[PDB]
């Protein structure tokens, strides 16, 4: 590890990446939509042929925006992952550093400090347990 | 994403190898340097089992005492839970019956229970015969294996193990 704090923040970076190219994907789509929906109800005049290609145009528009919005979801979900994870590897180096060192040189603060940031540490993790909670529940209610 | 999510628990005495073990089955890798867990922790992992995608929630604890009653809390949530003990240790395998004593006290009543004894590359530094395991696994009616992190001997067969008695009884 600190191997593991470089490859978080690389992570990071990366679907940042992604959810802007998917935020920029998502407006097109709609604009793109919303073109091809003006049109078919503009042009009832035009073949059922040339309108029945704006139908389909239109479905495949659907699949990808929910394509889309999908992978979205995965990734603001993976986003508040990392950043609870760096969260606690703070929290988890600034209590080993209370940790390693000699009882005999504890004042009562730094005793209260070191519980303190232990207690901070659990809660993190407890968070971290919420964020898969969020994913179960929502995993049921996708299902149904 | 998946189907089943099922929550795992790691217990056992400081130093056994329950990091160890937990980090073979997610990442394929061993380090050898001791960073003992601070409180509690967990990993994900995703298996497939009869073509089910299982999502393991593994939680790790804190072998060393002082962290107990953190780690207490987390037992009643487990599905199934891997007591671990050092086959190089004694003491660690003493202490078993006790970590046994805490799941009966702290656990869901039908939670799947494991042995396992870790580091069993260590053959010329046992201190704990196979067959005490074997033997204390047949008293509490649960399954055992002899385990190494460092070798990756059978990591991955215990999880899917524990994971298909868990899924054997899902419906
Ligand atoms: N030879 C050998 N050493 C191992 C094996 N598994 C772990 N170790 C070593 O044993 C030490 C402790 O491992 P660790 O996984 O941290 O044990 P733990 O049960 O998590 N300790 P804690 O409860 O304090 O967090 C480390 O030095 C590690 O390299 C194994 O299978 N073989
Ligand atoms: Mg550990």
């Amino acid at each position: 590890m600190k191997e593991e704090e470089m490859k978080r923040f690389c992570k990071a970076q990366t679907i940042q990446r992604r959810l802007n190219e998917i935020e920029a994907a998502l407006r097109e789509l709609e604009a793109e939509g919303v073109k091809l929906e003006l049109a078919l109800r503009r042009q009832s005049s035009s073949p059922e042929q040339q309108k029945k290609l704006w139908v389909g145009q239109l479905l495949q528009l659907a699949d990808k925006k929910n394509s889309l919005a999908a992978e979205e979801a995965e990734l603001m979900i993976t986003v508040q992952e990392l950043n609870l994870e760096e969260k606690q590897w703070q929290l988890d180096q600034e209590l080993r550093g209370y940790m390693n060192r000699e009882e005999n040189l504890k004042t009562a603060a730094d005793r209260q400090a070191e519980d303190q940031v232990l207690r901070k540490l659990v809660d993190l993790v407890n968070q971290r347990d919420a964020l898969i909670r969020f994913q179960e529940e929502r995993r049921l209610s996708e299902l149904a | 994403t998946y189907d089943l999510l099922f929550k795992l628990l790691l217990i056992g005495d400081s130093g056994v190898g329950k990091t160890c073990v937990l980090f073979r089955f997610s990442d394929d890798a061993f380090n050898t340097t001791f960073i003992s867990t601070i409180g509690i922790d967990f990993k994900i992992k995703t298996v497939e089992l009869q073509g089910k995608k299982i999502k393991l929630q593994i939680w790790d604890t804190a072998g060393q005492e002082r962290f107990h009653t953190i780690t207490t809390s987390y037992y009643r949530g487990a599905m199934g839970i891997m007591l671990v003990y050092d086959i190089t240790n004694g003491k660690s395998f003493e202490n078993i019956s006790k970590w046994l004593r805490n799941i009966d006290e702290h656990a869901n009543e039908d939670v799947e229970r494991m042995l396992l004894g870790n580091k069993c590359d260590m053959d010329d530094k046992r201190v704990v015969p196979k067959g005490k395991g074997e033997q204390i696994a047949r008293e509490h009616g649960i399954r055992f294996f002899e385990t190494s992190a460092k070798a990756n001997i059978n990591i991955e067969k215990a999880f899917l193990t524990l994971a298909e008695d868990i899924l054997r009884k899902t419906p």
